[PDB]
RNA sequence: AUUAAUAGGGACGGUCGGGGGCAUCAGUAUUCAAUUGUCAGAGGUGAAAUUCUUGGAUUUAUUGAAGACUAACUACUGCGAAAGCAUUUGCCAAGGACGUUUUCAUUAAUCAAGAACGAAAAACUAUGCCGACUAGGGAUCGGGUGGUGUUUUUUUAAUGACCCACUCGGCACCUUACGAGGAGUAUGGUCGCAAGGCUGAAACUUAAAGGAAUUGACGGAA
């Protein structure tokens, strides 16, 4: 009786991309983007995108029938910033709210072991 | 006060504006509760000495 | 480090913020 | 950008109708991990089409799993392990998996680093006994002694040296010594990092010491003896 | 359930313990349990069968993450406050002369600490500077501002052309007739 | 056939080092290629735009490949004459210091001319008297001398780590005895800037249009 699924949540510093998935990683349950959900290009990160791309794939989790999460947040990395996106926390937040069962949360952001700079 | 917070600092590594050996430091502190008029830059005594 | 403005701003950056806890003009 | 701003490119320009209703033609089947751990029991998965039971085979034994060691063997605590699994075998909504790999967590990892002390990492390349060939990945910490007033504990390279050389001579005499069955329930409770800290003893004093990884880099030829035989002849229902 | 820890060394360790009672106060205040162990060194964050803010648990890491890195409890509720961010920084990976690297990261902090803190104002976070890394913490546009200014300044442009550009571009975006254009008629 | 200088070279014993050349094994990240997934934007900016995206963009999983870098550990530092110097195991060859009732026998030193070594947009607030230099203290790094217990272990494998006293040499830090024209003003001179009248427009009082001017203007009755 609980069916687990999980959500991969690339918490940008321009989009919010909330991606429920199988388990094993193939088959992309539903997936919405902060420049899909929301009206103009200014906002594509917001708390607000998070709300309603969180509301958009509770739904299609529940019309599936998935009963619990497995949560990894990751940010952009490696070269640019390893912070996650505060349309991330609100999607996490308005996740739990719409009630998905929170099975277990876990960041993997890609972090580099040397990056690709310019030693000048 | 300014030694300790030169210690805590140096302690766990912080960089910070580089003073010539008269003055003290200029701290939030001394900005905020205007010391420096009442005691001034540095022992002038000394600094002539 | 010619201008005006930019200097006195500048001296004046830890004042501000520590009357303050921006109007800077 | 569902707005009105947005001026016209390309675009959205032709497209087909949702016709398809991917999870109405979907199918759901569970998977099961090995009998050597102790919750066999595990998630679920999505066949795309019952048009390929060659579609069923396809999808469903390339695919790989990830679980997390809490998930797998009941630990009361969330014991920082994520296993890596390589799914082969079905029987009849039932899935029979194998071993695939092991890694640690980041965050188990920047927990353990630290300031003032020395780091010291080493890595194997082994074939096992079943054929397989492996890649083992093991970190160690040293520490002070609690008479020590030095605010830290470095070793010097002779130490380092001898370090690494010991721990990688204990990790390919003991994945020789053992089989991969064997070896997945010999990593289960840590045994080697302790045999490493009571070996490794006569050197340098220790405080963490783990493998962060596991890899797989050949796969022997598969016998449904060897996985059936691990997972510890249907008949049906006369259909007129 | 969810928890997590850090390492810390001692010297923070004096501050740790004569200020503990405030980090289990506002953590309980949002039903996180923190505990402290001594001879690990470390501190950890769990939460309980009460708890219902995943952000808020990330952020509880992030406090401990950020005490770690000794930045005082002033800074660690401006953090703990929703909207805001903690972001770390290396510079490490940019110049070849570790004297030039000295320098440079001197012209960053500048006399008097008055570049940074005039930084610091124009975008409303907290900058600090760790040899290697800085972390900064406040709002994501101000933010992202000092990620792009860092950066070209340990490469070689200078930190009061950015000053500069930050005074200009706040003035422009404050005047409230102009979004169509590019600014850059104004900026050199 | 004098010594062997807290002069110099040399050997040997144990060491030390992100010192050097040569391959070698590996971490991830990025880029591309290919395989599957659901189908509607992705990028960047203050907001924009260029660009990519029904031949399925971005994204999730899989490998594959190339070309750079070896993070967290990382600094109160080590090593090199300087620039420089950070994964692994070998191979080769140098070097410092320690310690020796070891070897020679003053072979040392300051260097101008000559030679070797030096990635070669760079820089932008930093500055402390100086010394033929007296004492010192806490820290480190490397070796030896001794004690002491832990930690260790024990017919078998490297007799290692920690406490403290002593002892040499470094990098640093901290207190100490001592000594060798800028300004502004004025300008009857000099060289330059040069000033305005509605515009067409001048030999023509000269058209349209243009801005300026904007409540058009002209008479009666109370």
């Amino acid at each position: 009786s609980q069916v687990f699924g999980v959500a991969r949540i690339y918490a940008s510093f321009n989009d919010t991309f909330v991606h429920v998935t199988d388990l094993s990683g193939k088959e992309t349950i539903a997936r919405v983007t902060g420049g899909m959900k929301v009206k103009a290009d200014r906002d594509e990160s917001s708390p607000y995108a998070a709300m309603l791309a969180a509301q958009d794939v509770a739904a299609k989790c529940k019309e599936v029938g998935i009963t619990a999460v497995h949560v990894k947040i990751r940010a952009t990395g490696g070269t640019r910033t390893k912070t996650p996106g505060p349309g991330g926390q609100a999607a996490l937040r308005a996740l739990a709210r719409s009630g998905l069962r929170i099975g277990r949360i876990e960041d993997v952001t890609p972090v580099p072991s040397d990056s690709t700079r310019k030693k000048g | 006060r300014i030694k300790k917070y030169e210690q805590e600092a140096a302690e766990g590594g912080i960089v910070l504006s580089k003073v010539k050996k008269g003055q003290f430091r200029k701290i939030e502190s001394t900005y905020k509760k205007d010391i420096e008029r009442r005691i001034g830059g540095s022992i002038k005594a000394r600094d002539k000495e | 480090q010619n201008d005006l403005e930019l200097q006195q701003f500048l001296r004046e950056s830890h004042l501000l913020s520590a009357f303050n806890n921006i109007v800077y003009q | 950008a569902v707005g009105k701003n947005k001026r016209l490119s390309k675009g959205k320009k032709g497209q087909k109708k949702r016709v398809v209703d991917p999870f109405t033609r979907k199918e759901w089947f569970d998977i099961k991990a090995p009998s050597t751990f102790e919750n066999r029991n595990v998630g679920k998965t999505l066949v795309n089409k019952s048009t390929g039971l060659k579609s069923a085979s396809d999808a469903l034994k390339g695919r790989v799993v990830e679980v997390c060691l809490a998930d797998l063997q009941g630990s009361e605590d969330h014991s920082f392990r994520k296993i890596k699994l390589r799914v082969d075998e079905v029987q009849g909504k039932n899935l029979l998996t194998n071993f695939h790999g092991m890694d640690f967590t980041t965050d188990k990892l920047r927990s353990m680093v630290r300031k003032w002390q020395t780091l010291i990492e080493a890595n194997v390349t082994v074939k096992t006994s079943d054929d397989y060939v492996l890649r083992i990945f093991a970190i160690a910490f040293t520490r002070k002694q609690a008479n020590q007033v030095k605010r830290h504990s470095y070793a010097q390279s002779s130490h380092i040296r001898a370090i690494r050389k010991v721990i990688s001579e204990i990790l390919t005499k003991e994945v020789q010594g053992s089989t991969l069955a064997q070896l997945t329930s010999k990593l289960i409770p840590e045994v080697i990092n302790k045999e490493i800290e009571n070996a490794t003893k006569d050197i340098f004093p220790l405080q963490n010491i783990h493998v962060r990884k596991v890899k797989l880099l050949k796969q022997p030829k598969f016998d449904v003896g060897a996985l059936m035989a691990l997972h510890g002849e249907e008949k049906g229902k006369k259909v007129t | 359930e969810s928890s997590f820890m850090t390492l810390f060394p001692k010297y923070r360790e004096s501050y740790l313990k004569t200020i503990w009672n405030d980090v289990t106060r506002a953590l309980d205040k949002h039903n996180i349990a923190c505990v402290l162990d001594l001879v690990e060194g470390s501190m950890t964050v769990k939460t309980t069968r009460k708890t219902y803010d995943p952000a808020i648990i990330l952020k509880a890491r992030d406090l401990i993450k950020l005490l770690a890195r000794s930045v005082p409890f002033p800074q660690a509720v401006k953090i703990l406050q929703d909207d805001m961010a903690c972001d770390v920084i290396k510079i490490g990976n940019f110049v070849t002369n570790k004297e030039r690297f000295v320098k440079r990261r001197q012209r960053l902090v500048g006399p008097n600490g008055n570049t940074l803190k005039a930084l610091e104002l124009l975008t409303k976070c907290y900058i600090l500077v760790q040899g290697n890394t800085v972390s900064a913490m406040g709002p994501f546009k101000g933010l992202k501002e000092v990620r792009r200014v860092v950066e070209d300044c340990m490469k070689n442009i200078h930190p009061i052309y950015h000053i500069k550009e930050l005074m200009i571009k706040r003035e422009l975006a404050k005047r409230p007739e102009l979004a169509n254009e590019d600014w850059s008629r104004f900026l050199p």
